[PDB]
RNA sequence: UGCUUGGACUACAUAUGGUUGAGGGUUGUA
RNA sequence: AACUCUAAGCGGUGGAUCACUCGGCUCAUGGGUCGAUGAAGAACGCAGCAAACUGUGCGUCAUCGUGUGAACUGCAGGACACAUGAACAUCGACAUUUUGAACGCAUAUCGCAGUCCAUGCUG
RNA sequence: UUAUAUACAACCUCAACUCAUAUGGGACUACCCCCUGAAUUUAAGCAUAUUAAUUAGGGGAGGAAAAGAAACUAACAAGGAUUUUCUUAGUAGCGGCGAGCGAAAAGAAAACAGUUCAGCACUAAGUCACUUUGUCUAUAUGGCAAAUGUGAGAUGCAGUG
RNA sequence: GGUACAAUGGUAUGCGUAGAAGUGUUUGGCGUAAGCCUGCAUGGAGCUGCCAUUGGUACAGAUCUUGGUGGAUAGUAGCAAAUAAUCGAAUGAGAGCCUUGGAGGACUGAAGUGGAGAAGGGUUUCGUGUGAACAGUGGUUGAUCACGAGUUAGUCGGUCCUAAGUUCAAGGCGAAAGCGAAAAUUUUCAAGUAAAACAUAAUUUUGAACGAAAGGGAAUACGGUUCCAAUUCCGUAACCUGUUGAGUAUCCGUUUGUUAUUAAAUAUGGGCCUCGUGCUCAUCCUGGCAACAGGAACGACCAUAAAGAAGCCGUCGAGAGA
RNA sequence: AGAGCAUGACAUAUACUGUUGUGUCGAUAUUUUCUCCUCGGACCUUGAAAAUUUAUGGUGGGGACACGCAAACUUCUCAA
């Protein structure tokens, strides 16, 4: 065969991902038969060839609907909480900094009369 | 006992598995020192306090 | 008889082979090995004869 | 309706609102 | 050619001595990052042949994308899946079982629920 | 209204929810803050003392933490937040004045950064949070405006100070 | 003052797979001595003299520490409790074992050494294979070692209920942890509705949960079957729980078969009326004097009563098993 | 189901099985087993609880009407 690449798998539908997942399936569920009524070749060793041929079927299925909630939780502020930036929880807390560095009216107007001046000191 | 709960059943299951050999194709393994096993238990000479 | 998941309650194993092997069955009976794995004795009715069963998995 | 199977949810304490309310607690137009 | 004494030689028993060192220890430098978005920890599972360790979570000794550009090896089997990419790193994608602060109630129990959405069997 | 006999209202104190949104527990151990607090030991015995305002126990954080811009020194010709090192100094003191213990100002460095409230004759609540609707351009606990929709707010929100 | 060990800084135009360190030794020596140099033998990749500066720097002892070993001793240590084996055969490299089967003498003597369970154990079970080690002798066998397999439930248990008790719930308390509290804390803290009216309306607070494989508690037995499982598989005959469906406590006097008499028919009475078919009345079951009976014959809530529900020693009688 | 079972008479070679007979009377004593029923005793000792279950009673409320069509979460019988 061919490898199956998350490449080509893309480009694939949905229906065509699900059913291609069943028939890499019924295979894998054949050659578990096989594995101990005696596999006739030293190995059948399609048994790792396909189970992880179907772990990237289920990661692009997986990540094409993800990818898609991404898509309508977009303008709607109270996105999901997996569809929501899990950086550390300290961080996630910690004064946003649109007003962790907000300042007072009274602060803003000691800072637009007296600028540090750029000077130079020798005669 | 003959009357187990499913935990212990599962303990037991896993120590019972865990009590083969080690295969002797990992001896043929380069650079290898695995020569017996050394986690084998007898049921009768180190019980498992389970 | 099949070796099934560990947590398939006998509707799964009722269910499961029907889909896949397209029979019916009488009775489950199910037990949990010593190894811990967990057995379906799947006794099928009358009319799905096993012999005919068996050659089409694969096995004798 | 009917049994199974899968999923979402159902802890506590709190803040702010919302919503339903209690009280011969002070009062008011009658 | 009793046994004994002593010496050396040879053989044994034993595992010192010396020479090694992907390990310790000590000093210093740069950096600042866990968790109710489920942490640390636990348990059990997962490999063609595997018990441990290491890795992982039914997508289970791996994993999208990248980088590099021919292996992996104990033995098979395939690599026509470089030449539209092996094996490795890297890792930003998806995912992460039962647990655990552990959150329906319990738990020496895989015990007992509720509410709700679906499907699979009456009509 | 309230012979607790028709409503009606509005507050105030308190409820309830599988209400909308959120927040908190637990881990680590070297350093850090808050607590609680011994005895061995030494005193050639031993009780105060010492060990020690320490081991152990408990709790709380951060990449540092704590401290910090004077209710401080000095007695000068005066200095000027905090913290760290050197010196002061094993000094002044404290002590069965025994064993022992024991700082600070000044001086010399490293580093330097300053400020904000409450309370007045501010002299039109001049403020804020939601929610919805336009509409910006992170996959935004964002940006602006509209309705000023609903609330916080006169038991005091903003600006000045 | 001198000598051993290891290092660091210098130094020796040092030494070394043409054999370094180490070790061994009747090679020859030197030194008062610690020690040193040397030959040969083994060994296989590193090391030494000098000046300085060093340091985890020199062992016979510590009932020293770790490891190894000797005698004692191949043994007058010992392998003697639980009566006892013997014949012949087969297998085998080898047999007193456990290896087997046959015969035979014995023991346990059923309060057992028999047959089953609960704790606990965890694959030890079973088949085949087997070589060392283990079975304090042997071993052809094994609870050993290798490989393969094996544990089936609506009825047996768990699970459900509570006991003694326990864990938590904010009255509380404590610096907190947490009470080696037992909180009993706690505005409506709990129920209730073929669900209402000038409060919809009647009612209750000890919250909650765990804790019994011997207490309480629905339902199954036989015959057969395996190398290995059976109240579980197979056959046969039942049973319980839940949910639907069907049948079946009300098949009249009038008047159809029938002139009334009746027949279909738990089955009418009344008064009049042409009799009546006119009119009107009527079925949530019957029997027995009773004790109580029958196939059924108002679980929708309150109330009361009973069952569950019980100890120990005895006991006439009955049945079962033996 | 001369069931099944067991004892027993033949027949059929592993050639993949059939068969004829039996299984019947009486009566002991089991203080020593287990159950069931009865009736007692000792006690300044009086010998669990809850789920669960049933019967009755009560006020309302439900149904039922003869010229016949019915019924019955029906405490009845069966079925899926």
């Amino acid at each position: 065969m061919v490898k199956v690449k998350c490449s080509e798998l893309r480009i694939k539908d949905k229906k065509e991902l699900t059913k291609q997942l069943d028939e890499l399936k019924n295979e894998l569920l054949s050659l578990r038969v096989a594995k101990v009524t005696g596999g006739a070749p030293s190995k059948l060793s399609k048994i790792r060839v396909v189970r992880k041929a179907i772990a990237r079927v289920y990661i692009v299925m997986h990540q094409k609907q993800k990818e898609n909630l991404r898509k309508v939780f977009k303008n709607k502020k109270y996105k999901p909480l997996d569809l929501r930036k899990k950086k550390t929880r300290a961080i996630r807390k910690a004064l946003s900094p649109r007003d962790a560095n907000r300042k007072t009216l009274k602060e803003i107007r000691k800072r637009s009369v007296f600028p540090q001046r750029k000077f130079a000191v020798k005669a | 006992a003959a009357h187990k709960s499913f935990r212990i059943k599962q303990k037991l299951a896993k120590k019972l598995k865990q009590n083969r050999s080690v295969p002797q194709w990992v001896r043929l393994r380069t650079g290898n020192t695995i020569r017996y096993n050394a986690k084998r238990r007898h049921w009768r000479r180190t019980k498992l306090k389970l | 008889v099949f070796l099934t998941h560990l947590r398939a309650n006998k509707n799964h194993v009722r269910a499961a082979v029907r889909k896949l092997y397209d029979i019916k069955v009488a009775k489950v009976n199910v037990l949990i090995r010593p190894d811990g794995q967990k057995k379906a004795y799947v006794r099928l009715a009358r009319d799905y004869d096993a012999l005919d069963i068996a050659n089409k998995i694969g096995i004798i």
